[PDB]
């Protein structure tokens, strides 16, 4: 235990959290703002770039249907085997 | 009945065994070098040449060993 | 290893000659063929297109290496459980007496 | 060469009249080019019509075959006149690089505008029709010296330094061509002296198996696009 | 690589160079540590903790 | 004579070394950095307070719920939330005062 | 020159560096809390009061 | 979660400032094969067989601060993780991998199917094939596993060793003025002649592990390259 | 008409509000994904065929001449009727730059044009539902904002046995 | 007031949406008591409550997510494939 | 056009700082540009001396670092578990109590797997206070 503890890295000096709700909002806020211009026409390769990709990968977890249950990825304790929530 | 049992010295013994590991590694290298005299002294011209490969052989051998005084250490520390 | 020559047409040997996982593939069993893969593998081999039993492989490990086996890890269907949670098929809909907002026009 | 506030104000001045110019010697260029493949089509060989395949012996990929897929029309001179030809391979520069622009513009919209700022600044990616005078004229043909110059040793060394790592001469004549082909531009050349490392070379690298990063040193060499 | 340089033959030419006046110092540093730590942790007056029993790292990380 | 190495500007020969020289690499790296920062950018509060503090979770001052506090606190006053909403509290309002004077 | 005066000043920023990683800057996350950081939430949203 | 850190290399990046400021001949080289690859004259490669020259470089040189540095007592190896060393390994590999795949060139894969045709395509070959792609990933998996594990088993044992001479010189050197002196002193120069051992193995093995790392890398990119013969 | 910023929004709280999703929701995201499906097939097949008239003779040749791999005999007359209809008559063989463009310009186009369309298809489909969701996406249309937690606002249907929150 | 019982013993046989709706229920509940003691004491409740109603808001996000597999063809052979009449008996067999 | 790609566009005089820099060369140059400084890939010098200034060097600055930042971290911990749980339950202590807490700290360190375990366990019949002391 102790030994092992040595095997750290020395120099943290500050950590920060963000939800990924707040900041996925945000990105995709920024994402708007910067593909909104009518100079940026849709049919674009660097809009589609922007757009398809994401669109894709949400209407593939729309689509889902699992007959297992998968616990929220933000719980307060994702720790204990025998209880996900 | 169902009970949970948790036993704590168990770790102990499947450390143990890990080390049995060693057991194949440390004869393994020995071999090596048994049979790089024999072909030192068969073509000693190549000495250096044969030393080299001795080594990476070494280091290709006690790589595994390694490998199983890791989980030795990961279960003793657990 | 060595550099590849690809066989000249006169050097590919005969269909018939290659043999498919019980025997030869003749005249009345040709459309078998298509179906038997050990007979396809051992044309490939006889044509040197060996590529066409090597690629494919590789190359799947490495899409599982890669792409497939986190995503199976990540978002992959467990197992179902014994007793099922089904959907009543009864959430979402609006409630009675609501007066839902007109449509862009 | 570097961009310059001045050179910016030349070809911002000349870009609708470069424009129009270039769109006449676009369709100049089509009716040139036209009567050449026609031609090409009609009394080339049937390897070059057919486009026959010739591949590398190590990895199998094709590519340009001199021999085979590069014919000299002997008697073009009946349909197509010198400077005519001269006329579309000065229009194929300014297309190509004219093209890139375009796709780039397509690509990004709107916001290209800025690098196309860039672009105007310096008169390495212009088209030659975007000069309306002789002096403008000059420093266009001051630029493509530049990035020529720029561009050349790069693919002079690694010619040399490759072949010669892992290959040397057979006799003595290709030892003093190989020799003299590299040498700087202040000494004088003598063609026959320096022929025969044709064919050593071909013994090495024919044109069929040009490496890829010595295609990118040769195209900027050759003012021609690479991104 | 360990090619060359200034090698002292014995302790008294340590100082004729002052990067190895510096390793001599560090040196002294380092061996001296231990007979300092001899003196104060088996010191006649060090006594142990009262409440050594209260909490300790091992029932901690177990 | 030009060379990038000796006549381009850091950030440029930055560029082109990634872009002419190790372009596959540098697409590959940008790939595990996407893949580390969607699936390995997480850590629960039980997960930090078994191995996230250097000598242990100080549960005498339990920062963590100091911080969501400060956090949640945060929130509520920029947002204008209105925490006695009955979605919030799964009740009335004027049930709410019946339970503060019966408590 | 050029690459004398960029290490000479890029050698005194991470001496700077160096002094105050290795002597000033604490580490974060202190048992007792008399020193470094805790950690914060960033990113929160402001003025967004459909958002709740 | 984000969490700001910096690396131990900060007097190692001073020093490098102030000691390479100009310029100076390199003549050892950790791994020096990434620039001979061929050996036989007249033979040459038409891929790019030396583009791992200037990363076999980098990757020694980091490595080297790091890992040599760190038999310094209370030095940190920062990146020190099983899935950060898996991450390089990774990158390199894939890409060099990726290098070939995107060459479009399927013969370079008739290799792969082991043997010959006298053996059995689908029972023998076959399965020779599937083993071989399978070791190929193999190779990636086991060149960052015996990375990691060196370091992590080298340091464990020496920080052991450490703490019980420690606990012997401190709390036992009493006995040199006792009757049981010569105990001691034999103890005493046994730990010695460890720790010398063990800080020579340690500095061995390290060169060692890298030499090795780089040569993984590089037997990837010669199991297919083929060379052309002048003429 | 720029559908996707607006939708983003709209899927993103979709899968935040997943619960509410009701077998109309899904019969629209599976005929999505469907339509999308169909869309990579068709432009992929639009890539093939391009690809295929701008080959080479001689590529033609090597590749639908002898020798046949099965030697069924269907197979050889396949062969050499795609062969005699392409060389039949002259076709713009085209190399580099050009093929490139003359094969995928199109393919882009065709793809991001019905992909584009279909977008507006399902921001219709989502409009036209009597459910939370296309009540959501009116509003989304109308405010121009997405009204997080609306479901439990207008109190939504729920299970019968999850009604007791509703209770006040 | 009651509030459920959401411990390991009493969630191992019970379906993922009875769990998270139980404990949305109790952080409600608590939210509530909180709420009610604050006001008892007149002091202002975003001093007090702002802990119960972060967990309120984590407690809604878990159960927003989650929804109940429609149960169809496909997903009605999928479990008729993998639950065969062997495993059932395994399953009924094995204490564990 | 704003900015020059190319090194050779300089943004000071050549002169500029020239002493210091030549000092600070000088001092880089003397030791090693030398024939018996040959590098093991820029790693390992061949000149004796740095290796006989770097190590200390290095080994006292990680020391401090480690002593004061980061065992320091271990020791409050002790102290604070051992002596009420709470820092002010701490600070009620002398400082002759606090170096004596701090000292056996350190002697339970030099012990860690050789030295007795009755600094950790209690002994049966042992009157000293046990874990639910200050529960
Ligand atoms: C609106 C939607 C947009 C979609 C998004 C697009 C995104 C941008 C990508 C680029 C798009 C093209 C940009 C315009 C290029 C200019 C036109 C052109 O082809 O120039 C000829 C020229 C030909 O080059 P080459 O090397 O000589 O060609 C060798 C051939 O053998 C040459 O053959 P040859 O030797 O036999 O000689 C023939 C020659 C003989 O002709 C001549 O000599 C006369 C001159 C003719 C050409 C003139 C070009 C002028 C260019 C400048 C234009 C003015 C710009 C003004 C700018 C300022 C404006 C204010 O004539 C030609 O050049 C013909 C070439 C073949 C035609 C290519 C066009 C195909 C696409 C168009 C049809 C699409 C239909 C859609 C249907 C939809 C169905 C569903 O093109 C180029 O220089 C190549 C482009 C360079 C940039 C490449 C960038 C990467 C491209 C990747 C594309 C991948 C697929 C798309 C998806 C991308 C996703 C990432
Ligand atoms: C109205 C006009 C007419 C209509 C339009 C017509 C069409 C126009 C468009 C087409 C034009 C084409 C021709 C363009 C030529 C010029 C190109 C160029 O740039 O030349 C260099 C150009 C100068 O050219 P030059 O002087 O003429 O020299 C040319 C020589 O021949 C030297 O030549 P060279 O060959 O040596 O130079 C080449 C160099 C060109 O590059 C450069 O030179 C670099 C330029 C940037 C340098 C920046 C240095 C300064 C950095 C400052 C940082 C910030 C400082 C602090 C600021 C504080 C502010 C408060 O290297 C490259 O070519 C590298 C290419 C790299 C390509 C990257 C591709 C990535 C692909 C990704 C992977 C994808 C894989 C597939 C994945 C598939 C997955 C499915 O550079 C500049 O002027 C530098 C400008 C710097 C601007 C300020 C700094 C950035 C400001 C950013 C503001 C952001 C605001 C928003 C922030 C929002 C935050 C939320
Ligand atoms: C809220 C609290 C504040 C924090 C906010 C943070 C916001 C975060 C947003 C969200 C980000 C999410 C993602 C985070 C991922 C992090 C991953 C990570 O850490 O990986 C480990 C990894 C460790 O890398 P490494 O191996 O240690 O090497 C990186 C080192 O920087 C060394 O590498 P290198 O040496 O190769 O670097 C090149 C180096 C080459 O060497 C040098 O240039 C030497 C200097 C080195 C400086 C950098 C080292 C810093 C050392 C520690 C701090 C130094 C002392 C600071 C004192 C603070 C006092 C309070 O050159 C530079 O560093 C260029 C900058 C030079 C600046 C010089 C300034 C001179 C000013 C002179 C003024 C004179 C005025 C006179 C007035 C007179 C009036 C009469 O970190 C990174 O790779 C970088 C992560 C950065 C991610 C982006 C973060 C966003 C930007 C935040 C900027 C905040 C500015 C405001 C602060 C204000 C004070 C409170
Ligand atoms: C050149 C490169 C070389 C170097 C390589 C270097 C790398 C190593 C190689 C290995 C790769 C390493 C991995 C690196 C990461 C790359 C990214 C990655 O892995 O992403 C996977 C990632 C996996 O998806 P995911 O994110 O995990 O989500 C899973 C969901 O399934 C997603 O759902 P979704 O909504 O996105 O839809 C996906 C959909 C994708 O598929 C579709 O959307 C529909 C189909 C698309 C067709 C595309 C055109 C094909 C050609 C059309 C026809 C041409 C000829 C026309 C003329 C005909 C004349 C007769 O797939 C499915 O869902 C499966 C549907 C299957 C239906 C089967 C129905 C039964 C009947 C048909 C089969 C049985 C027939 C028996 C016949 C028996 C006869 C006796 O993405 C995908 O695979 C899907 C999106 C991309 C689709 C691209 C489609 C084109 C693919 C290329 C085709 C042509 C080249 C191959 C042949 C070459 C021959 C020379
Ligand atoms: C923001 C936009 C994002 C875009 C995303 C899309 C990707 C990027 C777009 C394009 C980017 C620009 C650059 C592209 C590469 C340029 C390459 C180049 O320089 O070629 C020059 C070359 C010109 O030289 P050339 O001398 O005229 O001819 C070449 C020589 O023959 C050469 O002679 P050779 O001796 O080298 O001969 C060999 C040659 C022979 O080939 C050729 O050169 C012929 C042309 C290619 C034919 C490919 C089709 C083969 C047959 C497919 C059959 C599929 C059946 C499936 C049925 C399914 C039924 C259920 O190569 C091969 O043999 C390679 C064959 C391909 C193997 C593919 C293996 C894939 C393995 C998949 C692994 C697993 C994946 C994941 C799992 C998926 C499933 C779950 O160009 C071409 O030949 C054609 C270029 C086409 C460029 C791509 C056009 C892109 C259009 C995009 C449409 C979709 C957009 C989607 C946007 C989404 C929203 C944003
Ligand atoms: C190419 C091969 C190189 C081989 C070099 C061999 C060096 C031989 C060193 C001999 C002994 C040196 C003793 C130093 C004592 C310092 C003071 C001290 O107290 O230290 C005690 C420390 C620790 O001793 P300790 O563990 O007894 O400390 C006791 C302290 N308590 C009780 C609190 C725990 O000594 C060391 O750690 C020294 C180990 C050195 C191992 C060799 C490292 C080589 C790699 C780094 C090379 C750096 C070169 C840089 C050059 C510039 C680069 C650009
Ligand atoms: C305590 C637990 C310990 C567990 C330890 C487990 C091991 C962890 C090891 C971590 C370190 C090593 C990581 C190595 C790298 C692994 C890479 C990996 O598997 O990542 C896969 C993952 C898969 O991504 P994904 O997980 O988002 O997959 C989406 C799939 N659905 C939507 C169905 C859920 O890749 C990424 O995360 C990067 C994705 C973005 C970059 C690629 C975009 C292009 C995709 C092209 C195909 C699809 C689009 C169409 C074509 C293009 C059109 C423009």
């Amino acid at each position: 235990s102790n030994p092992a503890d040595h095997f750290r890295p020395n120099l943290k000096a500050l950590t920060l959290y963000a939800e990924r709700q707040h900041y996925v909002d945000r990105w995709l806020h920024v994402k708007e703002r910067w593909l909104a211009p009518w100079y940026l026409p849709w049919w674009s390769p660097l809009f589609q770039l922007g757009t398809w990709y994401s669109q894709r990968s949400r209407n593939l977890f729309l689509v889902e249907n699992h007959l297992s249950y998968r616990p929220y990825k933000f719980r307060r304790n994702d720790e204990d085997r025998n209880n996900p929530y | 009945s169902t009970v949970a049992i948790s036993v704590q010295g168990l770790h102990y013994v499947g450390t143990g065994l890990a080390a049995i590991a060693l057991a194949g590694v440390g004869l393994g290298i020995g071999t090596i070098f048994g049979n790089l005299l024999v072909a030192c002294a068969r073509q000693p011209n190549l000495t250096k040449m044969l030393f080299n490969y001795a080594i990476l052989g070494f280091a290709l051998t006690e790589a595994i060993g390694l490998f199983a005084l890791m989980l030795a250490f990961l279960m003793l520390f657990s | 290893g060595e550099l590849f020559v690809r066989p000249k047409l006169e050097e590919i040997p005969p269909a018939d000659q290659c043999r498919g996982f019980f025997g030869p593939l003749n005249d009345s069993l040709k459309f078998l063929r298509l179906l038997d893969i050990k007979w396809m593998m051992n044309r490939a081999v006889a044509m040197r297109r060996e590529y066409l039993i090597a690629t494919p492989t590789l190359f799947t490990f490495i899409w599982m290496f890669t792409w497939k086996g986190a995503v199976i890890y990540f978002w992959g269907d467990r197992a179902p459980p014994r007793r099922m949670d089904w959907n009543t098929e009864e959430t979402g809909r609006l409630p009675l007496g609501f007066k839902p907002t007109p449509a862009p026009l | 060469m570097q961009g310059s506030w001045s050179v910016l104000k030349k070809n911002c001045s000349n870009f609708f009249p470069g424009l129009l110019a270039f769109a006449q010697q676009t369709q100049e260029a089509y009716g040139i080019w036209l009567r050449i493949y026609n031609r090409q089509q009609k009394y080339g060989p049937t390897d070059f019509v057919e486009q026959s395949e010739t591949f590398s012996p190590d990895y199998h990929k094709r590519f340009h075959s001199q021999d085979k897929n590069m014919w000299v029309d002997k008697e073009l001179c009946t349909e197509v006149s010198q400077k005519e030809v001269a006329r579309l391979m000065t229009y194929k520069l300014d297309m190509w690089r004219m093209a890139h622009c375009a796709g780039a513009l397509l690509a990004t919209g709107g916001y290209a505008i800025p690098f196309g700022l860039f672009w105007l600044a310096n008169d390495t990616w212009v088209p030659s029709s975007f000069n309306l005078t002789g002096e403008e004229l000059r420093a266009w043909r001051e630029a493509q010296d530049l990035y020529r110059y720029r561009s050349a040793p790069s693919y002079l060394t690694d010619t040399k330094w490759h072949f010669d790592f892992h290959a040397y001469p057979w006799n003595e004549t290709q030892e003093r061509a190989w020799d003299d082909l590299f040498e700087k531009n202040d000494v004088r050349r003598d063609p026959k002296v320096v022929r025969p490392a044709a064919e050593m070379y071909d013994g090495f690298i024919k044109f069929e198996l040009i490496r890829r990063k010595s295609l990118r040193h040769l195209c900027r060499s050759m003012n021609i696009p690479t991104f | 690589m360990l090619l060359g340089g200034f090698v002292p033959r014995r302790f008294s030419q340590f100082n004729r160079d002052p990067c190895w006046m510096f390793f001599i110092f560090s040196v002294g540093f380092w061996l001296g540590e231990y007979p300092a730590m001899m003196i104060k942790y088996n010191a006649r007056d060090l006594v142990y903790d009262p409440h050594r029993y209260v909490w300790s790292h091992h029932d901690d990380h177990h | 004579v030009y060379t990038r190495w000796k006549c381009d500007r850091l950030p440029v020969f930055q560029l082109k070394l990634f872009t002419q020289e190790y372009p596959m690499h540098a697409a590959v790296g940008i790939f595990t950095i996407i893949f580390l920062w969607k699936h390995m950018s997480h850590c629960s509060e039980e997960t930090e307070r078994k191995y996230g503090w250097w000598a242990g979770y100080p549960y005498w001052r339990d920062p963590i719920a100091r911080r969501n506090e400060t956090k949640y606190k945060q929130m509520i006053i920029n947002n204008d939330v209105d925490i006695t909403h009955p979605k919030w509290t799964g009740c009335s309002v004027e049930q709410l005062e019946e339970l503060s004077r019966v408590v | 020159e050029i690459q004398s005066r960029k290490k000479y000043f890029q050698t005194l920023g991470y001496l700077v560096a160096f002094i105050y990683l290795y002597f000033l800057m604490p580490k974060e996350k202190s048992f007792s809390g008399l020193s470094g950081p805790d950690g914060h939430w960033i990113m929160l949203p402001k003025g967004r009061p459909e958002l709740f | 979660m984000f969490l700001f850190f910096f690396c131990d290399l900060f007097w190692l990046r001073l020093l490098l400032c102030m000691y390479y400021c100009v310029w100076s001949r390199l003549c050892f080289i950790v791994y020096f094969n990434c620039l001979m690859l061929i050996f036989d004259f007249l033979l040459f490669c038409l891929f790019d067989l030396y583009l791992f020259v200037g990363l076999c470089l980098f990757l020694l040189l980091w490595f080297m601060l790091f890992n040599l540095y760190s038999l310094i007592l209370y030095y940190c190896i920062t990146y020190l993780n099983l899935y950060l060393l898996f991450c390089i390994v990774f990158l390199l590999y894939i890409a060099f991998l990726f290098l070939f795949c995107f060459l479009c060139d399927f013969f370079l894969f008739n290799n792969l199917l082991v043997g010959d045709s006298f053996m059995d395509v689908f029972f023998i070959r076959f399965l020779l094939c599937f083993l071989e792609c399978f070791s190929l990933l193999c190779r990636c998996l086991s060149t960052f596993l015996r990375l990691f594990c060196n370091l992590l088993s080298s340091h464990f044992l020496l920080l052991m060793f450490f703490d019980f001479f420690y606990f012997i010189f401190v709390f036992f050197f009493y006995g040199v003025f006792c009757y049981w002196f010569i105990l001691f002193i034999f103890v005493f120069c046994f730990c010695l002649l460890f720790y010398v051992f063990l800080y020579l193995l340690d500095l061995f093995a390290a060169i060692l592990q890298l030499f090795i790392f780089c040569n993984m890398i590089l037997q990837l990119i010669m199991d297919f390259l083929l060379f052309l013969l002048f003429v | 008409t720029k559908y996707e910023l607006k939708m983003q929004y709209f899927d993103e709280w979709m899968i935040r509000w997943r619960k509410f999703q009701t077998e109309s929701d899904w019969e629209i995201e599976k005929g999505r994904q469907w339509w999308r499906r169909f869309n990579m097939a068709v432009s992929g097949a639009l890539f093939c065929g391009l690809v295929l008239y701008t080959s080479g003779t001689a590529t033609l040749k090597r590749q639908y001449g002898l020798p046949h791999f099965f030697d069924i005999g269907v197979d050889g007359q396949a062969k050499e009727t795609m062969l005699k209809t392409l060389t039949s008559r002259w076709r713009y063989t085209p190399q580099g730059y050009g093929r490139v463009l003359i094969t995928g310009v199109p393919t882009y186009i065709l793809f991001v044009t019905l992909e584009h369309y279909r977008e507006r298809r399902r921001m219709q489909q989502y409009l036209q539902q009597n459910t939370v969701f296309g009540e959501q996406m009116r509003r989304l249309l109308s405010t121009g904002k997405i009204e997080e937690y609306l479901p439990v606002n207008i109190k939504a249907t729920l299970p019968a046995s999850q009604q007791a929150i509703y209770n006040y | 007031f009651h509030f459920h019982d959401v411990s390991n013993d009493a969630i191992k046989g019970m379906p993922p949406s009875e769990a998270l709706h139980k404990h949305l229920e109790n952080a409600q509940l608590a939210h509530r008591i909180c709420l009610a003691k604050a006001l008892k004491a007149g002091e202002p409740p975003v001093e007090k409550c702002a802990l119960t109603w972060g967990e309120v808001l984590i407690r809604y996000q878990a159960w927003s997510e989650y929804r109940p597999p429609f149960q169809d063809s496909v997903a009605q052979a999928k479990y008729k494939k993998y639950w065969s009449k062997k495993r059932q008996e395994e399953d009924d067999k094995n204490p564990f | 056009v704003l900015f020059s790609t190319y090194r050779s566009s300089r943004l000071v005089s050549k002169e500029f700082l020239h002493g210091p820099v030549m000092r600070f060369r000088a001092l880089g140059e003397y030791y090693f540009q030398r024939a018996w400084n040959g590098t093991l890939n820029w790693a390992l010098p061949g000149e004796y001396r740095l290796y006989a200034v770097m190590i200390p060097f290095i080994y006292f600055y990680h020391r401090w670092h480690n002593d004061h930042t980061l065992d320091r971290d271990h020791v409050e911990k002790a102290m604070i578990m051992r002596w009420g749980g709470t820092l002010e339950d701490v600070r009620k202590l002398s400082a002759k109590d606090q170096l004596r807490v701090r000292c056996f700290t350190d002697i339970e360190k030099l012990y860690s797997a050789y030295g007795p375990k009755d600094t950790y366990l209690q002994p049966p019949g042992d009157t000293l206070p046990g874990k639910d002391f200050y529960r």
